[PDB]
RNA sequence: GAGUCCCAUAACCUUUGUACCCAGUGAGAAA
RNA sequence: GCGAUGAUCACCCAUGGGUGGGUACAAAUGGCAGUCUGACAAGU
RNA sequence: AUCUGUUUGGUGGAACCUGAUUAGAGGAAACUCAAAGAGUGCUAUGGUAUGGUGACGGAGUGCGCUGGUCAAGAGUGUAAAAGCUUU
């Protein structure tokens, strides 16, 4: 179950990697990509220069959680619900969020690097 | 639109008349969802118009079961006929708010001029009047609703489980727990009676060692004898006559007092062996298979040392403590007691037949050696 | 009252210093200053 | 026991009422408790053994009262002066503690004061603490009438007067069983108690 | 509703009996009624297989009370002679229990049958 | 066996700790002198004669709420005046301990579906006079909507894979605003197809979607494997 | 709850209009207390009518989608339903009138060969249609004579019409010059109000059901509430996440306002932004 | 002056008289 | 002509006898184990 | 023991150091007088206020409304119907 955020969506569109097929190609498994409501609100707030990203994130295959907290700060929402539970993968490309997630333990980390996705703290990728 | 409300409760049925509609589109908003915790803004919404109480706990139990399985009873029919106005069956029926979406069709079958609403608006109006309760009713009911709910919940549970008091093992628990008590108590009080008559003639205590018979004779011998005919309840009468002749021990108010005390010992010892017969009959109609297998009194002490019939039956067949060939027949008897108690507890009305079979088995096994 | 605290001031010392009573037991670290309200009790074994 | 001997069943309580038991403020509570109740319904075949147990303990109460009347008559036949002074069963347990009446008669009055509290006495003597002051004489009627530390004071004066009356009881020969010595000693203790209840350590 | 309520039909019955024989071969099976209640209150039990046709039925109806106490799945199998044959003994058993082992070569079989009878219940 | 221990209160109101050379978790006894499931009792002599009141040990290997309490939870909502709705009162093992945490002035509604556990519940609730046994399926709360009203807490130890919907129904019906919710989750009972943290995350998400704001969870790991306790408060208007 | 009852992949082209109905069949009585009915026209040349399972009563105790499929020869643009007599009307390349029984248009009511972009029926006086054609035209239709009635041609094209619920002959047009004109039917030579505060092309209008104020959503990403007697704005609602608001309605409470943008979303706004929705005691109501 | 209403109405021990020994395991027993 | 509805698992002599470790109960004019102080106080 | 000197508990608290506070730190009393905070309890109930300023009420009458039955109609359906909708 792979929690996506906004710059993962933008970098996947800028690299032309599909979401579900890129995750299946990276992990060689199945994936439920998940968009929280704060990530979706951040994509909607990013403007109409990102309408492509908005209607690529509104996809039927991408399931969506519903975060219950005031405001739309995706990095604190992702970090809180990932150190809560230790069952997710965080897919991101923020330098700051990548450093937070790779400092907390037991949370794998997917990121668009090159021309397909790379995965960091998962020890069974091959 | 939610014009009337039906709240059923352990004292009776209440129909409320909705004064103001709570907000539909903002029904999840903060102020709308806290106006049903506030009372000064709930009495703006809901007002009581009718409360028909129940006759008693019998009618309350029948109405609770009918309200459970969603059937309109006669008291509910009567109160809805009194309160809800005769609307159309085809154009703008009157509108009742209930809490049960499968009580809905049952109410519309009887009153087809009534639309029954159970969505979240009627649901939280219902939970508003359940939250407030006695304040909304304007002081009109008799009976504490907490005690009503206690009695009704116990009634509903015993009905749904078919709880039997004829097959009630706490009776045999307390029967053997009292029988041991007054056995030791009669032992002490008859020891004191034998003591206070120990200095009238001290050969009665060796001729008659028995406590109850000692008391029953000494409540009519208090002097010298001279017609010692009924001194059996006859060789015992001859021994008592010879000792009463050549007695060798030494008042009046003491004699009256010790006769009252020996009479007390006699009444206690006739309540005992009456209680033996009572727990024998309750053993044959609560645990018949153990009573056939091991005996009624040993079965009583078996379930009282095991705590109850349920704890005895659910104990393992080795952790039953029954009270060489002799030393293995006891283990055999323990597991047969376990099996008979399982039959005995988990059958609804047990029989003597399998305990009789196991008694034949254990007698066959002791004559196997 | 102090008429009871001066009676049981010794086994409260042992409950305070449990970790010295047995070389193989090694309790987890609390201080356990004596509470204001307590009650001495005896364990009932069942039959 | 008397209320279950009268009513038996809850619906039977709903039809009856009763007044020789349970006076005047509790009937309405038992009627509402029978009208709504969480308890089951029992059968007659165990209600009869319940009623037999209930009449057994009503007979037990009557027996206990008869034995106490036996003890009262024996006490004001054996030591009537003590009986006028300290009371029937208090004097009974004093005689019962000390063994014989003459072995109580030959003991000093301070011992008769602390006759019951020996474990407190002897631990407070073997470590130099303060000894008890009431003893078995605490439940006498005069010490019940006194309030404060003058109950220890009149336990002292009551033990003195009870030693007087009791050694006169056990050591007289022409005793008249009339309570004269116990009565003049009890008048002395009563006016002593009155005069040290009339004082008050507050200033006016 | 009779007293031996979750009666496993034909497919679940032979599934249960196959895992009973494999657990008896690998010494993970404890067989008999009071052995079953001993291991049920001890805690080494995954699921428990009672029979539905013993000579009384309450002799092992004492078991689903402990099962609903300790959240253990229980299934009535329709033949005690077949259950004795499955356990691999020379006498008809009426109750058996699968003791909890983690080093076990049949954990997936035991768990698949356990999930199936949790759906059944 | 016969050793002497000192009773001291816990942080939670109503539950106590019995210190000796190995300390116990203990609660008071609402029916003194008889053990409900054979656990060992402790009998103080509370000082008119000094009365022998007594205390009963809460075994955490046989009780999920005891496992949560002594694993250490911040806020139970079970307190000495409360009305608790215990869902899934399997028999009266944990319900007795909940009942004498709750005390004589509070109520415990013990909901159970199976009938032989129901018989055990009524034979216990006679001598614990504040347990109301309710033998009914908890998934249809409109059946016992006539018997209970406005509990303060909802404990839920049912073993069903539609657990959060059962809890949502009974909480919306009978739990008051900012009332307490305690959930015992058994992962392998909810669904064995996923891992335990996935199913814990999903059930907590379901709770906050039915507007039970979750405060806290605990895995209760030396006692049960892959269980969890989630505490929440029923916020009813704006989890935010 | 703000949740969907149901979601239908209705058409393959754009769904270009939809409305609701109580479909008076002459042979089936539709269970209006459990089924709700909406029909929808598109530009795959179809008008489809659907039923919805609805949780509002508990009277009973299921055949949701596509109870019938009307079909045309050209595309359809807008649709509006009569409030009685099972009738509806669609605009497209031409404006047709239909009923829910026959699978063919009852009539064609076209002024000329200019296409039709929007329709609205009247609300009371329930037999006067009005339409916006893309030759800047506003054409009234009367169904008692089943014929067009009168047209006026404006400077820029009207995007929406909404009739007054409480005055029965007044309507309000929302057009491309960035203002909205309150018109009288019985004298169409002059607007009787002009609501003048947008900055781009006004895309939709609605009346409050009190007939007291209009709500007006435009192509600048903002909606505006105007009082009817003034002629300028009363309140603007905007958000950063609201883009190009195309469809605005006033909920039937007259207290809420539903706005549908083109980023995908449908939002609820208050009418009076400072008014809460609790019930108020007499001290704070006064 | 002075610690009992917290069991000297009792607890612990010692001797002497009444009844019993010195639970689990789990697949074998027998010839 | 078996059995999981349960197989198996301290001292003295050519069943019976004599000697010691405790279990529950009772007794004991058996032990612990010894019955406080001793002239002022209240009031005007 | 004009032996011994460690430990444990009490009493005491120099110097250095760290932390906090500073019209020095407190303590007792209440049917005392004040200034505030939180929680709780109470039908706490005008969604637009009685049934009526002889500008009025009551009786009765006509009109108006609701309910279901029956009759007649129209639509639909059919070989004809039956059946179903109807502001
Ligand atoms: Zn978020």
């Amino acid at each position: 179950q792979v929690l996506i955020d906004t710059n993962f969506i933008n970098f996947s569109i800028q690299k032309k990697v599909d979401i579900v097929r890129g995750m299946m190609d990276c992990l060689l498994a199945k994936c439920n990509p998940l968009i929280t409501d704060c990530v979706m609100a951040e994509l909607e707030k990013l403007g109409p220069k990102y309408r492509i990203a908005l209607k690529l994130a509104r996809d039927p295959r991408i399931k969506r959680l519903s975060c219950s907290h005031k405001g739309t700060y995706a990095d604190d929402c992702l970090v809180h619900r990932v150190l809560q539970h230790k069952c997710y993968i965080v897919a991101t490309n923020d330098a700051g969020l990548k450093q937070r997630i790779r400092k907390i333990p037991g949370i794998p980390l997917m990121s668009v690097g090159g021309h397909a996705y790379v995965i960091e703290k998962l020890p069974d990728v091959f | 639109p939610i014009e009337y409300l039906l709240f059923e409760e352990p004292t009776g049925y209440a129909v409320f008349k909705v004064k103001l509609q709570q907000d539909d589109i903002g029904s999840r908003l903060k102020e709308v969802q806290e106006q049903i915790n506030d009372f000064g803004a709930f009495t703006k919404l809901i007002e009581l118009v009718s409360f028909a109480p129940f006759k008693g706990a019998a009618e309350a139990l029948e109405n609770a079961n009918d309200i459970s399985e969603g059937l309109v009873s006669e008291s509910l029919k009567a109160i809805l006929d009194l309160n809800l106005p005769k609307a159309s069956s085809k154009k703008k029926n009157i509108t009742l708010a209930i809490s049960d979406k499968n009580l809905g069709p049952s109410i519309k079958e009887e009153f087809p001029y009534v639309d029954c609403i159970s969505n979240e608006l009627a649901q939280d109006l219902i939970r508003g009047v359940r939250l407030h309760g006695e304040k909304l009713f304007k002081g009109l009911q008799s009976g504490d609703l907490e005690r009503a709910q206690l009695g009704l919940g116990h009634a509903y549970s015993r009905a749904k489980v078919k709880f039997s008091v004829q097959k009630n093992d706490n009776h045999i628990i307390q029967a053997i727990a009292l029988l041991d008590q007054l056995d030791k108590d009669i032992n002490t009080f008859a020891m004191r009676v034998k003591e206070w008559y120990g200095w009238h003639f001290p050969e009665l205590a060796k001729l008659v060692p028995d406590n109850y018979t000692f008391a029953k004779l000494v409540l009519f011998i208090k002097d010298k004898a001279d017609d010692s005919l009924h001194d059996l309840a006859n060789e015992d009468s001859g021994i008592a006559q010879r000792v009463i002749d050549n007695a060798r021990i030494s008042s009046e108010t003491d004699m009256e007092n010790v006769c009252v005390f020996a009479q007390r010992v006699a009444s206690l010892a006739d309540y005992r062996r009456q209680l033996y017969d009572y727990l024998c009959e309750k053993m044959h109609t609560v645990a018949p298979n153990l009573s056939e297998l091991i005996g009624e009194v040993i079965g009583a002490r078996l379930i009282s040392h095991a705590g109850s019939l349920t704890n005895l039956s659910k104990q393992a067949a080795s952790t039953v403590q029954i009270l060489k060939n002799k030393g293995r027949i006891s283990r055999y008897l323990a597991n047969k007691c376990s099996m008979a108690s399982r039959i005995d507890n988990y059958s609804e009305e047990p029989s003597n037949v399998f305990g009789s079979v196991l008694k034949k088995q254990v007698e066959q096994r002791l004559e196997f050696y | 009252d102090d008429n009871m605290r001066r009676e049981v001031q010794r086994d409260l010392l042992l409950i305070k210093h449990r970790a010295a009573l047995d070389p193989k037991r090694h309790y987890k670290k609390q201080r356990w200053e004596v509470p204001e309200r307590f009650a001495i009790g005896t364990i009932i074994e069942d039959k | 026991a008397r209320i279950i001997l009268t009513m038996g069943i809850r619906s039977k309580a709903s039809e009856t009422d009763l007044s020789e038991i349970l006076p005047e403020e509790i009937e309405e509570r038992v009627k509402t408790a029978a009208e709504v109740s969480m308890g089951t319904e029992i059968t007659q075949t165990d209600l009869d053994n319940i009623n037999a147990l209930a009449e057994q303990i009503v007979e037990f109460a009557a027996y206990r009262e008869q034995l106490s009347n036996y003890l009262s008559a024996r006490m004001k036949a054996i030591a009537p002066n003590l009986t006028q002074l300290v009371g029937e069963l208090v004097g009974a347990r004093l005689i019962a503690h000390s063994g014989s009446l003459i072995s109580l008669a030959k003991s000093p009055a301070s011992t008769i004061q602390i006759l019951g509290a020996e474990k407190a006495l002897f631990r407070a003597l073997k470590t130099k603490h303060d000894t008890p002051k009431y003893g078995l004489l605490y439940h006498a009627s005069l010490v019940g009438q006194a309030t404060g530390k003058n109950k220890g004071k009149i336990a002292r004066v009551l033990a003195a007067k009870a030693a007087v009356s009791l050694r006169y009881d056990a050591l007289a020969e022409d005793r008249d069983d009339s309570g004269d010595i116990g009565l003049e000693s009890r008048a002395k203790v009563e006016n002593r108690l009155s005069q040290l209840e009339g004082r008050d350590l507050r200033t006016t | 509703n009779p007293k031996a309520f979750p009666l496993a039909d034909a497919a679940l019955t032979q599934q249960i009996l196959d895992v009973v024989q494999q657990a008896a071969n690998l010494r993970q099976l404890k067989k008999g009624a009071n052995e079953a209640t001993k291991t049920l209150n001890r805690g080494i039990s995954e699921f428990i297989i009672m029979a539905a046709d013993c000579e009384p039925i309450e002799i092992l109806l004492h078991l689903p009370l402990l099962c609903e106490d300790k959240n253990v799945p229980y299934v009535f199998v329709p033949s005690r002679v077949a259950l004795g044959r499955a356990c691999g003994v020379s006498r008809p058993v009426i109750a058996a229990s699968i003791t909890t082992n983690d080093a076990s070569a049949i954990k997936t079989q035991i768990y698949a049958v356990k999930d199936k009878i949790e759906t059944l219940l | 066996g016969g050793a002497k221990v000192v009773i001291e209160p816990h942080r939670h109101a109503g539950v106590y700790i019995a210190r000796g050379k190995e300390d116990l978790l203990v609660t008071k006894n609402m029916a003194p002198g008889e053990s409900v499931y054979g656990e060992k009792r402790i009998s103080v002599e509370e000082p008119v004669p000094p009365t022998k009141v007594e205390y009963r040990v809460w075994n955490p290997f046989r009780s999920k709420l005891a496992a949560g309490i002594m694993g250490g939870l911040d806020e139970l909502f079970i307190a000495p005046g409360k009305k608790v709705l215990y869902l899934g009162a399997a028999s009266g093992t944990s319900v007795s301990h909940v009942s004498d945490v709750v005390g004589p002035e509070g109520v415990v509604y013990a909901v159970e579906f199976s009938h032989r556990p129901g018989r055990e519940l009524i034979s216990m609730a006679k001598k614990r006079p504040n347990i109301i046994p309710i033998i009914e399926d908890a998934r249809h709360p409109q059946k016992y909507r006539m018997l209970i009203g406005m509990v303060d807490c909802v404990f839920a130890d049912v073993a069903q894979p539609d657990q959060a919907r059962i809890i949502a129904l009974n909480s919306h019906m009978f739990l008051k605003d900012q009332g307490g919710v305690v959930i015992s989750i058994k992962a392998n009972c909810i669904d064995s197809t996923v891992d335990a943290e996935t199913v814990f995350a999903r059930e907590v998400q379901k709770l906050r979607e039915e507007r039970i704001k979750p405060l806290e969870q605990l895995t209760l790991e030396p006692y049960e494997r892959d269980h969890c306790i989630v505490v929440g408060r029923y916020m009813r208007s704006g989890l935010k | 709850t703000r949740e969907e009852f149901v979601s239908f992949k209705a058409h393959y082209g754009l769904v270009t209009g939809l409305c609701v109905t109580q479909p008076r069949f002459h042979d089936k009585k539709p269970d209006l207390k459990s089924q709700n009915f909406m029909l929808s026209c598109s530009d795959d040349k179809t008008v489809k009518l659907w039923s919805i399972n609805v949780d509002d009563y508990s009277n009973k105790n299921n055949e949701e989608g596509l109870i019938r499929t009307f079909d045309g020869e050209s595309a359809f643009q807008g649709i509006d339903s009569h409030r009685e007599n099972s009738t509806f009307a669609t605009g497209g390349a031409k404006i047709h009138l239909w009923d829910v029984n026959r699978l063919k248009p009852v009539s064609d009511l076209s002024w000329g060969a200019d296409n039709i972009t929007s329709l609205k029926f009247n609300q009371n006086e329930t037999d006067i249609l009005a339409s916006t054609g893309s030759d800047n035209s506003i054409v009234l239709y009367d169904l008692r004579t089943n014929s067009p009635t009168q047209k006026i041609v404006q400077t820029m094209r009207t995007n929406a019409i909404c009739w007054n619920p409480m005055e029965a002959f007044n309507f309000v047009t929302a057009n491309e010059d960035h203002n909205a004109y309150y018109y009288d039917m019985r004298n169409l030579s002059r607007s009787l109000n002009v609501f003048k505060d947008h900055v781009s092309a006004v895309m939709d209008v609605d009346f409050s059901p009190t007939g007291d104020e209009i709500v007006t959503g435009s192509y600048d990403k903002s909606i505006r509430i105007y009082k009817t007697n003034h002629g300028h704005s009363r309140e603007i609602y905007h958000t950063k996440r609201m883009q190009h608001v195309f469809q605005v309605k006033y909920s039937m409470d007259s207290k809420y306002i539903i706005s549908g943008s083109d980023d995908g979303n449908v939002r609820l706004w208050r009418s009076k932004a400072w008014e809460r929705s609790n019930v108020k005691t007499t001290r704070e109501k006064n």
